[PDB]
């Protein structure tokens, strides 16, 4: 699952 | 050494894909025991996510090598010492991070914004600590990593717009953290939703791009709702 930074 | 060097030189670390570098400058700058600048607290963020990122990915390679069927004993050995070798170093990064955000980055934050922003790393950098941590040492993790998240969560609902990108952010590591740390996808899924409806309900109000960071996080929010349904 993909997230942000 | 002036931030403004610092800064620099962590800016030329970060197009020489040298993120050592980087984090370890923007910790000097953090160090001075003055607030970031919104540019210095991207900086930051952006060097030690490099800098695990590479030992996170390390460790889950030698994890499902491990995993493998090996017969020497010495070849399974050396598997697990150097598992273990990644690990401490996975664990130096994390302390050194969530040791910034409490000495410096927390308490130090003056705006809204970054007080979550910064209770969003913290949560972070124990969800990663929990990845690779055992026995009872794994239940505090685990643990810290939700409080942090949660801290951040109701700053989040009471200083800032459902699209505000920060939050947005928020929600997304926090419904991840739901379903990947404690196995759960109702409540994984259920973050996730909620963060989203919320958004599109004021997302005609907001143009442009005040909307393009938005829904680019919307994006794997939407990605993560449908994956994890089925
Ligand atoms: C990106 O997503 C991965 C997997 O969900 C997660 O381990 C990591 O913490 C995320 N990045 C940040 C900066 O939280």
């Amino acid at each position: 699952p993909v997230s942000q930074a | 050494m002036d931030k403004s060097e610092l800064v620099q030189k962590a800016k030329l670390a970060e197009q020489a894909e040298r993120y050592d570098d980087m984090a370890a400058a923007m910790k000097a700058v953090t160090e001075q025991g003055h607030e970031l600048s919104n540019e210095e607290r991207n900086l930051l963020s952006v060097a030690y996510k490099n800098v695990v990122g590479a030992r996170r990915s390390s460790w889950r390679v030698i994890s499902s090598i491990e995993q493998k069927t090996e017969r020497n004993e010495k070849k399974q050995q050396m598997g697990k010492e150097y598992r273990e070798k990644i690990e401490a170093e996975l664990q130096d990064i994390c302390n050194d991070v969530l040791e910034l955000l409490d000495k410096y980055l927390i308490p130090n934050a003056t705006q809204p914004e970054s007080k979550v922003f910064y209770l969003k790393m913290k949560g972070d950098y124990f969800r990663y600590l929990s990845e690779v941590a055992s026995g009872d040492n794994k239940q505090t993790t685990v643990s810290n990593s939700q409080q942090a998240y949660q801290e951040a969560f109701e700053i989040s609902k009471k200083e800032m717009q459902p699209t505000h990108p920060i939050r947005l952010g928020l929600a997304l590591n926090f419904s991840v953290f739901y379903y990947e740390i404690l196995n759960s996808p109702e409540k994984a899924c259920s973050l996730a939703k909620t963060a989203f409806d919320e958004a599109i309900a004021e997302l005609d109000t907001l143009n442009e791009e005040s909307y393009k960071d938005s829904t680019l996080i919307m994006q794997l929010l939407r990605d993560n709702l449908t994956l994890w349904t089925s």
